[PDB]
């Protein structure tokens, strides 16, 4: 399937970091109540 | 709050154990209508409150813990932070659901509501009875009271530790392999059965302490004596103090497993009563009168 398409999918690690900065900058909240959500669970099953 | 620096004031005054002395301390200071009038903001800005007795007035009770904050968990309402407080207080135990009920005269989704948003943070970390009358849970912390070592202690170490001390009391209390055979039982049993005829008093907890598994057997010699009273009920004597004596049913269901095997000595004496051995009726066999006599069904 060489039509300039496989290569062209992913990009190089400058243009890359900053898409990277750009989800963690927006897509905050939902991660962090999800891994607060697992804090929150890794706390309340260690009693019964 | 930062009313003033009588919160400062509070935190230094309940910082150790505090009586109506501090109180009164605290109204010797300065004049004192003032101080009453600003105390009493102080107290309505969400701090100790005052207590009704024989005496004037006290705190509620020794810390500065200072945590409802009335606006901030998921959202706001003036009804969240009153049942926090409500369950504060529980005590030793902690409150009903039908208790919480009957004060307040709310409805019960408002209850259950309360319960989701508080579990949301964890302050609704209950402990659980051994029986559920009423669901006495939801205290605030560390399941404290368990009402349990040999109550909640259910049901296959309970049968584990009674065959142990079985052994152990039917192995001091008697000699260990005179009673598989009848070949010289035990040769005149305790060598003339006079002043050595000795018990444990206090050597049970010995042998305990020689071997557990360290989740509930530390037993401050009140579960052994529950225990002991579960076996002076069914199988032992016990002679006032602690001689236990195990036998007259240790023997034969002890000896029944590899001792006593077929071809045996002599025939038995018909209707033995103190016998739970080889006692059946039927391949298919009840035609007429044979053992189908007990009770009928009255």
């Amino acid at each position: 399937v060489d039509d300039e398409e496989l290569n062209a999918h992913l990009l190089n690690e400058e243009a890359s970091k900053l898409k990277e900065r750009i989800w963690i900058g927006l897509n905050a909240d939902f991660l962090l109540e999800q891994e607060s959500k697992r804090l929150k669970q890794e706390a309340d099953i260690a009693t019964g | 709050l930062s009313d003033n620096a009588k919160t400062l004031h509070s935190q230094m005054m309940s910082k150790g154990i505090g009586a109506l002395f501090t109180q009164q301390e605290l109204q010797k200071q300065m004049g004192i209508g003032s101080l009453t009038d600003l105390m009493s903001i102080v107290q309505e800005l969400l701090d100790k409150n005052l207590i009704k007795l024989v005496k004037q007035n006290d705190e509620l009770k020794f810390q500065g813990v200072l945590e409802s904050e009335a606006q901030k968990k998921a959202t706001m309402s003036a009804e969240e932070a009153l049942v926090y407080s409500y369950i504060e207080a529980s005590g030793r135990e902690g409150i009903w659901s039908k208790t919480i009920k009957a004060r307040t005269n709310l409805h019960q989704h408002v209850v259950l509501k309360c319960l989701k948003s508080l579990e949301s943070q964890r302050y609704v970390k209950s402990v659980k009875s051994v029986k559920f009358p009423t669901r006495k849970i939801y205290m605030l912390y560390s399941l404290q009271p368990s009402v349990f070592t040999d109550g909640e202690l259910d049901i296959e170490f309970i049968n584990s530790l009674l065959t142990i001390v079985w052994r152990f009391i039917s192995e001091n209390t008697f000699p260990n392999g005179f009673k598989n055979f009848e070949n010289g039982p035990k040769k005149n049993v305790f060598y003339a059965p006079n002043v050595k005829n000795y018990s444990t008093t206090q050597e049970i907890l010995e042998f305990i302490t020689a071997a557990q598994v360290a989740n509930v057997e530390l037993t401050p010699s009140n579960i052994r004596s529950l225990c002991e009273v579960l076996v002076y009920d069914d199988k032992l004597e016990k002679v006032t103090h602690d001689c236990y004596r195990v036998t007259l049913e240790s023997i034969l269901q002890m000896n029944q497993g590899e001792g006593e095997p077929e071809a045996g000595n002599k025939a038995l004496e018909d209707e033995e009563e103190f016998s739970i051995f080889n006692y059946f009726k039927m391949f298919p066999a009840s035609k007429h009168d044979k053992e189908v006599v007990y009770f009928d069904e009255w």
